[PDB]
């Protein structure tokens, strides 16, 4: 945003948006993944318990 | 006095304040074109060589 002026630099802000957010939805899902993995081992522990 | 082509001149600039003002306001100079920055911002960069 200094070297560049915003309407020759919006095409790189996007597509760092762009990165960023698929970066992001990995994470997400790798976390939605994890936690339904421990959401099973707590319920198998509660039923030990 | 300016050079061909080939054998081209090259003049390290260092160490000193910079002003791009001066440049593109010169009448003749129509040709104008910058990659990887922009015009206006180029009183406001600092280049480290």
């Amino acid at each position: 945003l200094s070297r560049l002026d915003p309407p020759e630099a919006e095409v790189q802000i996007d597509r760092l948006i762009t990165g960023r957010l698929q970066s992001l939805q990995t994470y997400v899902t790798q976390q939605l993944i994890r936690a339904a993995e421990i959401r099973a081992s707590a319920n198998l522990a509660a039923t030990k318990m | 006095r300016f050079a061909s082509v080939y054998a081209w001149n090259r003049k390290r600039i260092s160490n000193c304040v910079a002003d791009y003002s001066v440049l593109y306001n010169f009448a003749p100079f129509f040709a104008f074109k910058c990659y990887g920055v922009s015009p206006t911002k180029l009183n406001d960069l600092c280049f480290t060589n």
